[PDB]
């Protein structure tokens, strides 16, 4: 047990650096798309068209797990990439402060409000729709950035599955005292491994850097025209309301799948 | 009363022992606490020393506000039980030392008593419960010697303010 | 007819705004791809497959120009977008100082040295080849960003042809005095029109903002993995050695095609 | 001789005429010079005032060194012809005024005598040829008022002897 627990932790550290690698690209291409200009006519329709004409299937392991019907919740209607349609439950209120310290509650509350779009696809769709219709935007460039963003955010959250398996191997005993307890319902234990999986100090650690990146990398240089309104807040919103919760939700589903290892 | 929530297989990683005797010793079980001893009129704790300034490490800012805090600001971090899912963030507590002095300090961070022994925590163990981790201004205001690494204290959230 | 000359000046300034907004998206997309990680197996093959399966044709006006003699010089082999294969002549020497002031010669000399690649496709291909081969990089995300860059750089330089006619409309007296004089060659006119299209003071104006952007936007945030070696050099090299010269080359060709307008 | 390389239809755009007397008159033909008068032992020119610092509208750095220059630094910009294609960048020139004084200054920029009356210039006409555009330090060293704002001067690039 001793050596396998150490080696799993070594793999978790490597997997979390791959996870952190997706931050800057996601932020980069959001800003690249928003600086490019308005939305092209029928841009959403040509984006599903491009996805269908270039259907990138993922890791066999992941695809193996995506028709796991434990993992098929994170399977999307074609041609959209995985996990971009998964809906997290509304966990915050209408007026919750999102990015500023509140006495007695903290900062960066994770999850969705009533008025937040349901999934990353609706969210990225609402941002695109918030832009003005434009005659001069290049359709090929627009559609391709749009496509690139969809594959980036899907690749990001599904690294939660290898991360979960690495966490399980190292923290075997913690998880199986939950997974064996027959007192608790499956959803009642699902909630418990999720509290076991979440680490809000590191969430603040991550969202802090994401906020700094969304501000530094959206800086206006000499004679640049400004970004569309609220580009910075929507970048942070993507991480704080979708990327963080969907990832650990994938992590949780992967742990439940492995109650056969206790 | 309080018991551990789980256990943690230690991992030295690249912990650089010859300068840090506190590294996870690799194959030791470290207890995890989402809990902390009961909060009372004068709750006993271990005062430790820390800087909340930005430096050297990719450490990251404090949890209550997305901020760094200069060593002349009187700020503290509490272990997860006392931190209590940010229920005390921004609160000022009164800390009392055996030399007879006291000081007010703002709760601003968490002393994670669950996570550790991975790359993100310098391969160091979880913080204990029962710890109050304070900036150098708290130690100076209390008249304590910083080279004394840890001292026994009490803390409360009572007011003692009414004139 | 000088209301028309003033009217064209107004759209030249609008066309100039469109051209400058391509800077940030190009720099952002390069940094997104290079922050993602190494190159995927046969992703150079995958990019052409994606271009082939999603062939965006240009606007008709550009399509009509790409099949006349002067415009077909920027026609590329399928499935590459236009102008990414056009080779600029080697105009400066192998030891040229590219990016720091030199007494008696200046700063930011534009053009290709003997050792720089022939065309933007070769250039962006050697940068990709400069990276480690990796087993962890997401192929869909990698390929799509590479695609999105190729459409960005071609759309950028092709705006030279609207810019050219806008300049011609405003400055028709200057260009017609060359386009009618029969003494000279076709090439001798071409050199003359580029001499009148040259504006090195604002190329320095542009390249210096490009330099600042490629440095600020490649800043390393907390615990970030460094970018590959020389990505910041290669960003400015893209503008300084291809985007700027190919654009004025396109807009020179556009003016000669319109010699009957005098 | 030297003669204009072309002409430029004027445009006013959004230019504020109530604060800019010299904006392009809208439809007026402005001459263009890639040339300059011949350079001789003491070349005649019109001295002009300008600042090469940042900190306003959003103009760019100087053409020769991609940098901004303090008003306290003695720097000049030359008409496109004299500028040739950066052949005099970093060169020092001697400038002589009618009051009998002289000064050296460093060439760092071009006074564009071709482009103008578009948005990139503030809808202003091309520079003349025969212009030496100098920082406030050059004016102070010469002892000129800097409210006359153009003076007749001579300039050289010939060397001097020491002991």
């Amino acid at each position: 047990s001793e050596a396998a627990e150490i080696e799993a932790g070594d793999r978790l550290d490597a997997l979390r650096d791959q996870l952190q690698r997706y931050e800057t690209p996601i932020i980069q291409t959001i800003l690249a798309r928003s600086a490019l200009g308005g939305r092209a006519p029928s841009e959403q329709d040509e984006v599903r068209a491009a996805l269908s004409r270039n259907a990138f299937e993922p890791s066999e392991v992941i695809s193996e797990w995506l028709q796991t019907e434990s993992g098929a919740r994170f399977r999307s209607t074609r041609p959209l990439p995985p996990a971009v349609e998964f809906i997290t439950p509304v966990v915050l209120s209408r007026d919750t402060v999102l990015d500023k310290p509140v006495v007695g509650k903290g900062i960066f509350p994770i999850g969705r409000r009533p008025q937040d779009p349901t999934n990353m696809d609706e969210f990225l769709d609402t941002s695109l729709l918030s832009l003005n219709q434009s005659s001069t935007v290049d359709l090929a460039s627009a559609v391709s950035l749009d496509v690139s963003l969809l594959h980036l955010v899907s690749a990001r959250v599904l690294l939660g599955y290898p991360i979960a398996l690495a966490k399980f191997d190292w923290l075997h005993d913690n998880f199986c005292h939950i997974l064996t307890n027959t007192t608790l319902s499956k959803s009642q234990k699902l909630a418990n491994i999720i509290q076991q999986l979440t680490d809000h100090k590191q969430e603040v650690n991550v969202l802090s850097r994401v906020e700094q990146k969304s501000k530094s990398l959206s800086h206006l240089f000499r004679n640049d025209i400004p970004y569309p309104p609220h580009t910075q807040d929507r970048i942070l919103r993507l991480f704080q309301a979708y990327l963080i919760p969907i990832t650990t939700q994938i992590e949780a589903a992967a742990i439940l799948d492995h109650a056969n290892k206790c | 009363t309080c018991r551990a929530s789980g256990y943690l297989p230690g991992r030295s990683g690249n912990c650089e022992k010859s300068n840090d005797p506190d590294c996870c010793e690799d194959g030791k079980m470290y207890p995890q606490y989402r809990c902390s001893p009961p909060v009372t009129a004068s709750t006993r704790a271990v005062l430790t020393l820390n800087s909340f300034e930005k430096g050297k490490d990719g450490g990251g800012p404090s949890e209550c506000d997305n901020a760094y805090h200069s060593d002349q600001e009187k700020v503290v971090a509490l272990s997860t039980g006392w931190f209590s899912n940010m229920a005390r963030c921004g609160h000022r507590i009164k800390i009392s030392a055996a030399n007879g002095n006291s000081v007010y300090a703002k709760v601003v961070d968490e002393c994670d008593s669950v996570h550790g022994c991975d790359d993100e925590h310098n391969f160091e163990p979880p913080c204990d419960n029962n710890i109050v981790d304070a900036s150098p201004a708290v130690w100076d205001a209390l008249g304590l010697d910083q080279n004394v690494g840890m001292v026994d204290i009490t803390w409360s959230e009572q007011h003692h303010h009414h004139h």
